[PDB]
Formats: C-alpha cells, sequence, structure tokens
C-alpha cells in the first residue's frame, strides 16, 4: 500500500539548482522493502534514469549527471529528495518519483513497481504568470460547451467539470505556446442539447501561481 | 482472408445492383476487385466515387441494418429491366419512389433516420435524372421537383436535369449516389417530392 | 553498462488483433527484463517484471517471454484502451536501462468529424483580443484539414491548431483550431467560418456565426 507524491517548484531559472521531494506512506522509507529512484521525462522523448537511493542511504547515479545530482533520504519525514544544479532548458522535464520491492531472488526482480504522479518541471527566466478563463458556448441533438485558458505560465494546468462529476465526452486539449511565451488551451465538452437547464462549470487550477477559477457556460 | 468480388463492383454492395446480391453484407480483410465489375444496373455513378471506394477498401466489408422508412400516398416499388432478377426488379439497399400512379401528383414528404448505434452509418441516396420532362411528370407528377439532405455537418440541395445521355444498359436517364458519414446519435433528414431514391438500409464498416 | 534497443518505435493495429514488441540487451541480463505502460500525461505502469510475470491486476491479454538477450511482450487481442508507449527495462545491472519506447495506436474505421464554432466571450473582448475556436470532435483518421473565412476572406498565419491523443474508448481523435485577432479586426467584420475537410466528408463542411 506504499504510495508516493512529488512536490517541489515547477519553475527554476537558468543556472539555479532544481529540488524536488518525493513523500513516501504506507511505508518505511528505510526498512530495505525498497528501493528508491528518480525518473524523467523530456517532452516527447522516453524515460531517463537519474538515480537510486537505497534503505542504507547509499546512491547510484547516472554517469552523465553525477557532476550536478544528488539524491538524498530523510526518514524523520519519510521523504527522499533529488538535487540538480546547473540547470539548463535541457533539463525542462516531467520528473517522476519510483520505488522498485526488494527482492531476494535478484535485488532489482520486481523492476519500479510503485510510481508518483509526476511533476513538471521548466527551466526559463520568464515569469509565473496566472491563468485568463474564457467561455466556450454557441446542429440538432448535441452541442459543445468548453473553457478557454488563456495566457498562463508556466505549464500546467489541469482542467475539470462540475468538480470532476461530468466526465465522458470531455476533450482538454494539449496547451499551446502561443507566439508571446505564453501557453493557452482549451477544455470542451459535448453535452445534450436539451439540457440547455443544467449547470456546466469548468474547474481551472494553476498551480505554479497559486490560482483557482471555476466558470460556467451558456450562449 | 479475401473476397473475390467477380461482377460486382465494390460501390455495388452499398447500394446492390443484382450482380452484388450474395456480397450485400461481405466481410473479408482483403478485396479483390476486377477489371470486369460495374456498380449499377441503371446507368450512373457515384459521384464522388474513388474516396468512397477508398474507405471500403480499409475496412472489413459492410453490415446493413434497416433504417425503418415507411411511405403514404406513394409507390416504393419502382423497378427497371435494367436491373433484372428474372424480371424487372431494382437496387437492393434502395427504393425507387414513385406517384401513386403515372402523372399523379407526388407529395411533399420528409424522412429522418437517427443512427444509434456506436459506429457512423454510410447513408447513401440517388438523384434521378429522368430522359425527359415528359418522362420526369409520367413518374412523378409535373413541376420541379427538389431533394435537401441534412444532417448536423451537411446541408445540400439537388435538383434533377433531365435530358437523354446515350443509352446505357438500354436506358437514356441517370441515377446518380450520394454519400455521407452520419456519427453516432446523428439524424439524416430528407425532404423532397419526386426524383428521389431512397435509402432502404444503412452500411456500418467491419473493423479489418 | 547495458543498453537496450527497442523496436518498432510506432505501431498500428485493429482491436483484436496480436501485437508484439521487442526488446534486445547488449548483452545478457538473464531475466531481469520490465515491461511498462505509459498512458499519455500519465507516470508509467508495471504490467511485467522477470521477463514474464505480471503484475496482479494486469489482464491475461499481456504476456512477456525471453530470457538472457532477447525479449518479448506481446498483446494477444489489442484493446481500445491499450493505446500507450510502452517500455522495457533491464534490472539486472546498475545502471538500469530503459528501452526507447513503443507507441500502440489504435486502426479504426474512418469517422468524420462533428464541427462546431465558438465566438469570443465578452469578456476576452474588453481585455482587447479575440480568439475564435473551431472544434471537431471525434474523427478519425487523425490528418485533417482547417480553414478560417470572414466576411468569406481567407485567413492565413493568424490561427494555431491543437490535437488530442486517441481516445481510450472509440479511438478517435478530437482537434482545435484557434484564430486570434486584436480586438480591432474581431470588430471589423460580421461572419466568422470554420472550412473542415477531411476523409470522413465526401465534401468540407462549414460552420459560422454572426458577430
Ligand atoms: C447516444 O444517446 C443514447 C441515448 O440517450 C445514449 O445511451 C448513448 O450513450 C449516446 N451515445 C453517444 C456517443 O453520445
Amino acid at each position: 500500500q506504499v504510495q508516493l507524491q512529488e512536490s517541489g517548484p515547477g519553475l527554476v531559472k537558468p543556472s539555479e539548482t532544481l529540488s524536488l521531494t518525493c513523500t513516501v506512506s504506507g511505508g518505511s522509507i528505510s526498512s530495505g522493502g525498497y528501493y528508491w529512484s528518480w525518473i524523467r521525462q523530456h517532452p516527447g522523448k522516453g524515460l531517463e534514469w537519474i538515480g537510486y537511493i537505497y534503505y542504507s542511504g547509499s546512491t547510484d547515479y547516472n554517469p552523465s549527471l553525477k557532476s550536478r545530482v544528488t539524491i538524498s533520504v530523510d526518514t524523520s519525514k519519510n521523504q527522499f529528495s533529488l538535487k540538480l544544479s546547473s540547470v539548463t532548458a535541457a533539463d525542462t522535464a516531467v520528473y517522476y518519483c519510483a520505488g522498485g520491492s526488494t527482492g531476494d531472488r535478484h535485488y532489482y526482480y520486481y523492476g519500479m513497481d510503485v510510481w508518483g504522479q509526476g511533476t513538471t518541471v521548466t527551466v526559463s527566466s520568464a515569469s509565473t504568470k496566472g491563468p485568463s478563463v474564457f467561455p466556450l458556448a454557441p446542429s440538432g441533438g448535441t452541442a459543445a460547451l468548453g473553457c478557454l485558458v488563456k495566457d498562463y505560465f508556466p505549464e500546467p494546468v489541469t482542467v475539470s467539470w462540475n468538480s470532476g462529476a461530468l466526465t465522458s465526452g470531455v476533450h482538454t486539449f494539449p496547451a499551446v505556446l502561443q507566439s508571446s511565451g505564453l501557453y493557452s488551451l482549451s477544455s470542451v465538452v459535448t453535452v445534450p442539447s436539451s439540457s440547455l437547464t443544467q449547470t456546466y462549470i469548468c474547474n481551472v487550477n494553476h498551480k505554479p501561481s497559486n490560482t483557482k477559477v471555476d466558470k460556467r457556460v451558456e450562449p | 482472408r479475401t473476397v473475390d468480388l467477380g461482377q460486382c463492383g465494390l460501390l455495388g454492395t452499398i447500394t446492390g445492383p443484382p450482380q452484388c446480391d450474395q456480397f450485400l453484407e461481405f466481410s473479408a480483410d482483403l478485396i479483390i476487385e476486377r477489371r470486369e465489375g460495374s456498380d449499377v444496373c441503371y446507368p450512373g455513378k457515384f459521384v464522388n466515387e474513388e474516396a468512397l471506394r477508398q474507405i471500403l477498401r480499409e475496412s472489413g466489408g459492410i453490415d446493413k441494418e434497416a433504417m425503418g422508412f415507411t411511405y403514404s400516398g406513394i409507390r416504393t416499388n419502382g423497378a427497371t429491366s435494367a436491373c433484372r432478377r428474372s424480371g424487372s426488379s431494382f437496387y437492393a439497399e434502395m427504393k425507387w419512389l414513385l406517384s401513386n400512379t403515372d402523372n399523379a401528383a407526388f407529395p411533399q414528404m420528409t424522412k429522418s433516420y437517427k443512427n444509434t448505434r456506436k459506429s457512423p452509418a454510410l447513408i447513401v441516396w440517388g438523384i434521378h435524372h429522368s430522359v425527359s420532362t415528359a418522362e420526369q411528370t409520367k413518374l412523378y407528377g409535373s413541376g420541379n421537383k427538389l431533394v435537401t439532405v441534412g444532417s448536423s455537418n451537411y446541408q445540400q440541395s439537388f435538383v434533377p436535369s433531365p435530358g437523354a445521355r446515350p443509352q446505357v444498359n438500354g436506358l437514356s436517364g441517370r441515377i446518380d449516389f450520394h454519400w455521407l458519414m452520419l456519427n453516432p446519435n446523428d439524424t439524416v433528414t430528407f425532404s423532397f417530392n419526386g426524383a428521389f431514391i431512397a435509402p432502404d438500409r444503412a452500411s456500418f464498416l467491419r473493423g479489418k | 553498462d547495458i543498453q537496450m534497443t527497442q523496436s518498432p518505435s510506432s505501431l498500428s493495429a485493429s482491436v483484436g488483433d496480436r501485437v508484439t514488441i521487442t526488446c534486445r540487451a547488449s548483452q545478457s541480463i538473464s531475466s531481469y527484463l520490465n515491461w511498462y505502460q505509459q498512458k499519455p500525461g500519465k507516470a508509467p505502469k508495471l504490467l511485467i517484471y522477470a521477463a514474464s510475470s505480471l503484475q496482479s491486476g494486469v489482464p491475461s491479454r499481456f504476456s512477456g517471454s525471453g530470457s538472457g538477450t532477447d525479449f518479448t511482450l506481446t498483446i494477444s487481442s489489442l484493446q481500445p484502451e491499450d493505446f500507450a508507449t510502452y517500455y522495457c527495462q533491464q534490472s539486472y545491472s546498475t545502471p538500469p536501462a530503459f528501452g526507447q519506447g513503443t507507441k500502440v495506436e489504435i486502426k479504426r474505421t474512418v469517422a468524420a468529424p462533428s464541427v462546431f464554432i465558438f465566438p469570443p466571450s465578452d469578456e476576452q473582448l474588453k481585455s482587447g483580443t479575440a480568439s475564435v475556436v473551431c472544434l471537431l470532435n471525434n474523427f478519425y483518421p487523425r490528418e485533417a484539414k482547417v480553414q478560417w473565412k470572414v466576411d468569406n476572406a481567407l485567413q492565413s498565419g493568424n490561427s494555431q491548431e491543437s490535437v488530442t491523443e486517441q481516445d481510450s474508448k472509440d479511438s478517435t481523435y478530437s482537434l482545435s483550431s484557434t484564430l486570434t485577432l486584436s480586438k480591432a479586426d474581431y470588430e471589423k467584420h460580421k461572419v466568422y467560418a470554420c472550412e473542415v475537410t477531411h476523409q470522413g466528408l465526401s465534401s468540407p463542411v462549414t460552420k459560422s456565426f454572426n458577430r
């Protein structure tokens, strides 16, 4: 019942140091039942292993990053952390924490069976900016509604509809970097047009700017 | 798995001239079309034929479903010697709608079909360009004819253009076919007062 | 260190097809080869460990085989929800190594988009820019052309588009095209239209509104 959760800033200025933390719940971090790991994913790329840390506190690093990577464990907090110094835009990536059950047939027998959610880190000098949310509203039996989530930085934002009640027929599009340096995306949902008498609310959240906004839609 | 269509042209599996009777709901991964294939019995063609052939080539065949159209005040059994089933007949998946008797008034009508399946419905209909104004009046009554076809995607009108074409399969008019892909839960609506070749059944594409 | 060579980079297959993905290690890794599934935007999920042991709950259509250098992941009857990128990973030695990944796409029959158009909001106009949004919903294949017309003037360059990942249930795509104008140009004009070309459409589809 071990579960993992990344935390840390989503924005890091170039040459500065990236720091992330992974909180383990459901088990002790230095019991020796797991080894722990950081892995990242560049946009459109594969999985890149950053390093391991073991219940003893010893580490193994990716030799290409060893000059600027440190992984550590805080047993009092039941957390393990990542520090990556002198970051460039190449270090922009989704960062995952993960763990692997230790084995007796082979120490790494079970692969990485537990994973965090991943957290997006953008290396940029630009400033954090919260989004603006605008409605999208108007053909026979079904109608389309949406929210336009414009001019924010950095990634990501998240959109749910009616607090996660409405789920089928919802499409939240991949954000697009505009020719201004800010992101923008729409989230749309299709619903029976006879319901236009029911309430549709997009729930927009931008964690790097501590911004949360709900918005209704109707022509 | 293959199917050798022989005399049957690939688009004829949708409309059903007699040479396609055994392929009305065919199922195959590779489709062998032959140079001798024909799509038609009464002369004519699909107006956008190669695009639809490409679609059907990437299918695993077709499944047919009744569209449930019923009619009053007209005949639905128009038949032609060009479509022979030991006698005069018509396209298997279509209805040649005619005035109740020759030269009689063909009443204004609307029919609508909603796609209640989880996959898009291939909807085909025909426009009849009679050999003459005289013939159009005998089949459908005098006056201008208009066919409109509507869905959430489309709104188009069709007016027949009567006149004598060269005799093909023995006949000088033409019946040309049109297609749309009706999305799940959408409704196609036909409105017409003659010169309309109505679908009896819709087609659903099999996975390849 | 031990490298993993994964193939192919991409594949498309129909529902019910048998799909095989292969990985080769640069030296023997015994049987310590693991497979993960990563659905878009989500963390990898372990499917198989030790070359052939299924994680609890993983459907039995997933199976793994191999030992030494050559390994295979098989999906016996591909399902729509199996759209994903699949990764192998050797855990024989440190540093571990991941394969480059295989993106698995679902092949399906043609589906034309349902098209919708959205005018700018009154709040966005107050701010001084206008975004007009054309939505293409639930189509296949992915290829499609979208053009804007304003007072029957063809636009270009002032718009960008975004496409969803393949849907997990019906395997379709959805696409947004967004046309951006200053509050200036938008008020200059009345009729805003979006014209869509797609294989499922015999002729183009247009949606429009009056400002
Ligand atoms: C279409 O409508 C029916 C009836 O309300 C519903 O059960 C079905 O889920 C709908 N399908 C889609 C794709 O909207």
